RNA sequence: AAACUCCAGUUGACACAAAAUAGACUACGAAAGUGGCUUUAACAUAUCUGAACACACAAUAGCUAAGACCCAAACUGGGAUUAGAUACCCCACUAUGCUUAGCCCUAAACCUCAACAGUUAAAUCAACAAAACUGCUCGCCAGAACACUACGAGCCACAGCUUAAAACUCAAAG
């Protein structure tokens, strides 16, 4: 269920503070957010400790 | 007004938890207080450790009191629950019953949000 | 029967024995995973020190110090003195969201210690202390 | 009528002279506030 | 004229108002089992009305009788109570998935 | 503190699946809003940027459930062209 | 683009013209730049859908009043 | 004050209230209730005293009454708490509607004018 | 309609029927529509109680053989 | 790097500080503000408008006296960076944030959108923003800068607050 919209913005006709201030309208665009690629980082780092470990033992 | 009183007490035994209840209803009654009646909610672990009196506390007695007493004898009566050794805990509400339910007749639906900008074309 | 995720708190009178200790006997291990270093130590169900390791005691230091590989070290020498000691298997108490919160974990696997539970103690205040100002980086 | 209700329920009170009988009641019996609910919407009473 | 228009009604096929599953029945602070059905089994996060599907003067009366009854020594706080984890469950939520 | 201990965001292993406890574990603490809770408890938020945050945030979940819904709409017209060619 | 076959079916009966595809810019209120200095215009349009594919009125309707050529609308 | 042994303003009608036990008088009188109560007592007396017709509400005999009391109220507030900025404010703005009640009751009547203002013991006092 | 009333009352009631609406005949007539038309048709008559007038309407589908399966 | 090493981890005892989730709620108050629990008192006006100066309030910061120490932290000291670094980064510690009694009367005190009653009609409408108007009343405004300034006056304020100009300059400012 989406969230009340009814006397949270400031107009002419509210007599309440605005509960929300939101820098742009709330109207649906024409779009959607390009895919975000994901931040990868190392691997197999577990498997370059053991083989350094046993280095350090032999 | 009509107030209730959440009490309790240290897990003792019978001779001891009946002292102690005749102890804090005399105490009301000597508030000027009219006692409707007396209740065992009975003995239970409580959900936190609770430190009273130099005492460490685990498991306690619950008790209700229910009584009709003037708006100047509850701070008395709280007071008197704190010198008391042998009360883990006590809080004086106005009694829930006192309080009617108001008729609820349904969740009204909640019409969605309109004309919050102008309909020129941006 | 089905898995039970909830805890076998000793009030109950649950049948499971890991060898043929119950619950509230299996030694605690409580790993302190901070933003800088991860402090692991294994202690009995009667507050006994067993072990202790940690990224400083492990020869890694100032940044490298933090890192999920010191933190996975330090479990291994930990789990490698709490099975000397006579450490099977553990109940694993994290506190904190800093890295290494899983390395540890990792590490103590690795060493030869069985992870029964997982259990998170992060302090949270609920409205307490008032931290440090924000950073203008 | 809530003065002829009360007037009833007088009768009932604790007063100086049943006070121990009503504290030995009271450690006699038991009182439980506890119910669960359900997604009909029903009251489980606790039978123990 | 013609008795075929259509007349000045309301609608008879409107539905009644749809009503929380606690209204109606009075929430007590003494009703541990009743408030531990909208706290979280791991943390004792009081459940948001998105999750326990009350209405708004149900869900502050739970709130109000949550708070009082842990601060009086009712009800834990930082967890639920194990012995209310095989109460009905009346919320929408789920943890495992 | 004076709480029972190991009966509190306890998640048990089973089979020896400690990364599924670990995940189960992190994600209920994610959907309880722990772990965004402790990330900005590390420093102190001034109310006005706390009141700011709470603004945008409920602002961005009215429009992305909003989104969603349009979505879920339409997403019955995927179906292939019936009037190809026209 | 339910119904296009079927109307240019009836245009090619009636012997009149039909335009069920897309309505490129210009088709009226600059035609004699696009198919010729001599070309003559339809003196009625017969609308049976006004709102084109975005649930919009269409532009021909616009367009025809700005060439003074009668509509009959659905 | 009214004793604390009066009953309810409410239950001061019911037949069969005088007779009665002895906590069934107390728990229905003043001295197991709260400050409200006094209060409406208090109104219901000055009524009785002063004007006629008790079962008007609007008129502005009883507008004044009505606001003297809770300019009382306000007074018996203020005298333990000092530091209440808002009843202060409340007790003002009180005596000011009372004080514009007199002149328009003084203007219309001038003579159950005199009759609220001994009865009530207010003194109309011209602004400067 | 005042019929709106009657079809309100068997749809929650008796709920709907099992014969599939055929909207593509102009004649086709619902379990709905023939309770509403003996109801009418009793109201004709002239009895004075509703509830009395919805049983009878019930008793004569139920003569008549109409199928009434009452959804509790 | 500096600092601690009277340090760190578990457990137990353990506030005069601040009140996770509820809160996807939109309530109370004239405004400032107000979101842990209980109790008491309590939330002006039967037309509206009506005071920067009358009266009563007014976030944070600041002052005068008496108390409290968890944490944070102007100033300061040290470490690091830099050509310089009196800052941004790290550490430590004050005034201060708390309570009680008085003070000062400030804010981008703004939702920069006055109070009361009413409308959706056509030219609705410079642009943006939160669409355009009617009736009545109070306050204010009229080129920029000088100027949240000088002087005068009032104030428990004495490096202060309120009111508040002029000469000179420009054809711009917005
Ligand atoms: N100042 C008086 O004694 C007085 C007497 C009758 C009416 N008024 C009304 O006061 C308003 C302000 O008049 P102004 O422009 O000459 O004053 P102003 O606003 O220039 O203020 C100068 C003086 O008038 C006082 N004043 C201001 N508003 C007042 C008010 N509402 N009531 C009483 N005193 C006020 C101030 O305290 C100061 O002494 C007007 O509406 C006027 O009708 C004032
Ligand atoms: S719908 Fe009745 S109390 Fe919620
Ligand atoms: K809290
Ligand atoms: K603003
Ligand atoms: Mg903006
Ligand atoms: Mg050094
Ligand atoms: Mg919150
Ligand atoms: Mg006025
Ligand atoms: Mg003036
Ligand atoms: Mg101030
Ligand atoms: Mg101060
Ligand atoms: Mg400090
Ligand atoms: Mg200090
Ligand atoms: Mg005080
Ligand atoms: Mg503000
Ligand atoms: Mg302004
Ligand atoms: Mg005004
Ligand atoms: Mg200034
Ligand atoms: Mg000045
Ligand atoms: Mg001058
Ligand atoms: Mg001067």
């Amino acid at each position: 269920a989406t969230p009340s919209l009814r006397g949270r913005l400031a107009r002419f006709g509210n007599p309440r503070k605005p509960v929300l201030k939101p820098n742009k309208p709330l109207i649906l665009a024409n779009r959607v957010g390009e895919r975000r690629r994901e931040k990868g980082e190392a691997t197999c780092i577990t498997e370059m400790s053991v083989m350094m470990a046993c280095w350090k033992q032999n | 007004p009509r107030y209730e009183l959440a009490l309790i007490l240290k897990a003792m035994q019978r001779p001891e938890t009946a002292a102690t209840l005749k102890r804090t209803i005399e105490a009301l009654m000597d508030r000027g207080a009219i006692v409707r009646d007396l209740e065992n909610l009975g003995e239970r672990a409580l959900p936190y450790r609770i430190s009273a009196h130099s005492q460490q506390h685990n498991r306690g007695g619950y008790f209700l009191v229910d009584f009709y007493a003037p708006t100047a004898a509850v701070e008395s009566m709280v007071e008197h629950l704190s010198r008391d050794i042998d009360v883990i805990r006590g809080n004086i509400v106005k009694h829930p019953l006192t309080q009617e339910l108001k008729e609820c007749e349904g969740i009204v639906p909640v019409p969605l949000a309109e004309k919050l900008y102008s309909t020129k074309k941006r | 029967t089905k898995f039970s995720i909830y805890p076998p708190i000793p009030g109950e009178e649950s049948s499971l024995r890991w060898a043929g200790k119950k619950f509230e006997e299996i030694p605690i291990a409580h790993i302190k995973a901070s933003h800088n270093n991860t402090q692991i130590q294994v202690v009995s169900a009667s507050n006994e020190p067993l072990a202790f390791a940690s990224c400083g005691t492990e020869g890694f230091r100032n940044a490298k110090k933090g890192t999920g590989i010191a933190a996975q070290t330090a479990g291994i020498a930990a789990a490698a003195r709490a099975k000397q000691k006579g450490v099977i298997h553990i109940r694993v108490v994290v506190k904190g969201l800093g890295p290494g919160r899983l390395s540890a974990m990792h590490g103590l696997i690795m060493g030869g210690l069985e992870v029964i539970s997982i259990t998170d103690n992060t302090p949270i205040p609920h409205x307490g202390c008032r931290p440090r100002k924000a950073r203008k980086l | 009528r809530e003065v002829l209700q009360l007037q009833e329920e007088v009768k009932n009170f604790i007063t100086r002279e049943n006070l121990e009988a009503r504290v030995e009641a009271a450690l006699d019996s038991r009182k439980n506030y506890n119910w669960a609910i359900t997604r009909e919407g029903l009251v489980v009473r606790p039978q123990r | 004229s013609n008795e075929d228009l259509p007349i000045s009604m309301e609608n008879p096929y409107k539905e009644p108002l749809k009503k929380c599953i606690l209204c109606g029945k009075h929430v007590d602070y003494k009703n541990v089992q009743l408030l531990s059905q909208f706290v979280s089994p791991f943390t004792g996060c009081i459940y948001g009305r998105h999750i326990t599907g009350l209405c708004g003067k149900k869900q502050k009366e739970i709130t109000k009788a949550i708070k009082r009854a842990q601060i009086m020594g009712f009800m834990p706080v930082t967890y639920k109570d194990p012995a209310y984890l095989k109460d009905p469950k009346v919320c929408n939520i789920r943890y495992r998935e | 503190a004076k709480h029972l201990k190991f009966i509190a965001r306890t998640v048990m292993v089973q089979e020896g699946n400690v990364e599924s406890a670990y995940r189960t574990l992190n994600r209920i603490l994610t959907m309880d809003g722990l772990i965004e809770d402790i990330k900005h408890r590390r420093y102190y938020e001034k109310p006005c940027r706390r009141r700011q945050r709470e603004s945008y945030e409920r602002c961005r979940r009215i429009y992305n459930m909003e989104m969603a819904r349009k979505i879920n709409f339409l997403m019955r017209k995927n179906r292939a062209d019936p009037w190809q060619g026209c | 683009r339910q119904f296009s076959y079927l109307i240019e079916n009836m245009a090619r009966d009636c012997g009149e013209y039909a335009h069920t595809r897309y309505f490129r810019g210009g088709m009226l209120t600059n035609a004699r730049l696009l198919f010729g200095p001599t070309v003559r215009l339809p003196d009625l349009i017969i609308f049976l859908h006004t709102l084109n594919n975005i649930f919009e009125p269409h532009v021909a309707v616009r367009d025809a009043a700005k060439m003074n050529i009668p509509t009959v609308g659905i | 004050d009214p004793p604390p042994s009066t009953l309810l303003k409410d239950y001061q009608n019911v037949p069969g209230i005088e007779k009665v036990d002895d906590v069934v008088k107390r728990l229905l009188s003043l001295e197991m209730a709260n400050k409200k109560e006094m209060l409406k007592i208090k109104q219901e007396q000055f009524m009785k005293k002063i004007v006629a017709n008790p079962e008007d509400t609007r008129s502005l005999e009883a507008r004044i009454i009505a606001l003297s009391v809770k300019i009382r109220s306000y007074e018996e507030h203020l005298e333990k708490h000092r530091k209440d900025k808002a009843h202060k404010r409340y007790l003002l703005m009180s005596i000011d509607q009372r004080k514009k009640m007199l002149k328009n009751l003084r203007n219309t009547n001038y003579d159950v004018f005199e009759k609220i203002c001994w009865g009530l013991g207010i003194e109309y006092t011209f602004p400067p | 309609y005042h019929e709106d009333r009657i079809r309100a009352k068997f749809y929650s009631v008796y709920g709907s029927g099992q014969r599939a609406f055929d909207l593509f005949n102009p004649n086709f007539k619902s379990t709905c529509q023939r309770f509403v038309e003996k109801y009418t048709e009793l109201q004709k008559l002239g009895e004075t109680d509703e509830e009395k007038l919805f049983v009878e309407t019930g008793k004569a589908l139920l003569a008549e053989g109409v199928i009434l399966r009452r959804v509790g």
